[PDB]
């Protein structure tokens, strides 16, 4: 396994549907604003509603913590909301 | 000329990482991204750089740079590239390297 | 100067296999054996060659590169100079390096 | 730049060796002590020399090599300076290097 | 020990009379034709009527495979007769 | 631990007082004769008088062997007359 609170993201990435795609799915170019941004999200967002592992991953980024990309079909800033308020 | 290698060991667990594997990680970042990276970790020279020193380098604050390294962190990560994660922490398996295919040949199958 | 070396993992097996000790290897073959070896598995440039593609290197068959292959692998294993493939598997342990002599005269004995 | 390293089994206890941090040991030397150890072990050419080989570069007796080669190992493990020593012999850990830092910086904490 | 069909040769070989010797007696130069070639054989196979560890030998060119050279006292197109006929 | 005799060296040498110090308080230069020798010494001695582990250091000189330097609070030649008369 790995060390640290990531020890075990293998037991679900490897059935992840979005394995085979570019990063630019599922996270915003450094400069993105309006339009754009949302239209990347919704389309990252009906890849995760397919998936067989959203759950876990989804599980991942908000109890572990991953702060930037859609994760488990949701936004960055669906997940701030969520966890800060 | 591929040898370039570092053994290191954290929390107990040993690892053997390959430049080159390095060099395919850092590839699916954005260049300023890899640049961060480089910069505050010392793999360009061995010596680790301030978020402020970075900043210097790309024009931005050393806040910009703290996101930066933490967008980075969840990109490598992410379950959509993560298998070349994966594969350079896994280096100490040798898997698709010249002398690991000759040692099939020699032991059979 | 010596250093090159790689790191693999053959069913939960691990060994380290210098460069050096893998060309003493090698010298034990032929040429031709050699140059196949070489160009089967990828230690010339890390691209492994098809079988057809290293009949047209040395103007043979693939059916006799396929046998130059198999003759190569018995000779490796034969008993007469096997040690030398000894060698070379066990490089983990530095035997006969200057460092191992270092630490044995640091450690004592 | 940093990578060469050598992997030794002394009694079945394995070491990963840096030739960085065996530099940093040498240097803790004299002149002629460092000296003495790269030729007594080859670790200038891979060869190593005898005492009276070593007594022809400095002028002096094999009695006189031998007795600064003991003094060397004595220097070597003295609680004043020996933490250097501890590094060199700790290298499988990779504490300290660009490497070790990025895993952390991966794998949080 | 080694991974695969060969994990156990090491515990034989090490009292191989031919230890010392060139692989030139135990396999043939590719051209090789007539005379030479029965000769390089019988020079080889004197030499396994003295070893310690002929029958270890010949047990593993037989049973785990060897198609090439003179294992066991015996040669190539001998041990190809007795396991294909 | 290590291997061989000085495998335990590292239980005590993390206390000794001595441990930022160049070796050269504790180990005389080649050449070195008359007044600087004694002089190095005691200076050398008046650290290990202070030193937590100077009972460890003392017999690890003694009883596993260290020809070289001060230890322990003792010469190589206080050490050598203990040892050999
Ligand atoms: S839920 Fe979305 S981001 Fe997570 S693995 Fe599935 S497709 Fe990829
Ligand atoms: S039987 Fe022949 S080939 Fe086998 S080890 Fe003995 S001498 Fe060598
Ligand atoms: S007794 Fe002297 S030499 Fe030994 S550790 Fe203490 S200060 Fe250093
Ligand atoms: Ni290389
Ligand atoms: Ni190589
Ligand atoms: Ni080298
Ligand atoms: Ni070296
Ligand atoms: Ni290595
Ligand atoms: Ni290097
Ligand atoms: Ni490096």
């Amino acid at each position: 396994q790995l060390p640290g609170p990531n020890a075990d993201i293998w037991n679900w990435q490897l059935q992840g549907l979005c394995r085979g795609m570019d990063s630019s799915m599922f996270f915003h170019p450094d400069g993105e604003r309006g339009r754009a941004r949302t239209q990347r999200e919704q389309r990252a967002k009906e890849m995760c509603r397919r998936c067989p592992v959203i759950e876990a991953c989804r599980s991942h980024a908000l109890e572990v913590g991953e702060p930037y990309g859609v994760w488990g079909g949701l936004s960055e800033s669906e997940r701030d909301l969520l966890l800060k308020g | 000329a591929h040898h370039h290698h570092h053994h290191v060991a954290v929390d107990a667990v040993s690892f053997t990482l390959l430049q080159d594997q390095l060099q395919s990680v850092l590839d699916t970042l954005s260049e300023r991204e890899a640049g961060v990276v480089r910069l505050r970790f010392g793999l360009t020279d061995g010596q680790p750089r301030t978020l402020d020193e970075i900043g210097q380098v790309y024009g931005v604050t050393r806040e910009r740079i703290r996101q930066i390294e933490s967008k980075t962190m969840s990109k490598l990560r992410h379950p959509s590239r993560s298998q070349v994660l994966r594969d350079y922490l896994d280096g100490s398996s040798g898997s698709g390297t010249p002398e690991e295919r000759l040692l099939r040949a020699i032991f059979g199958e």
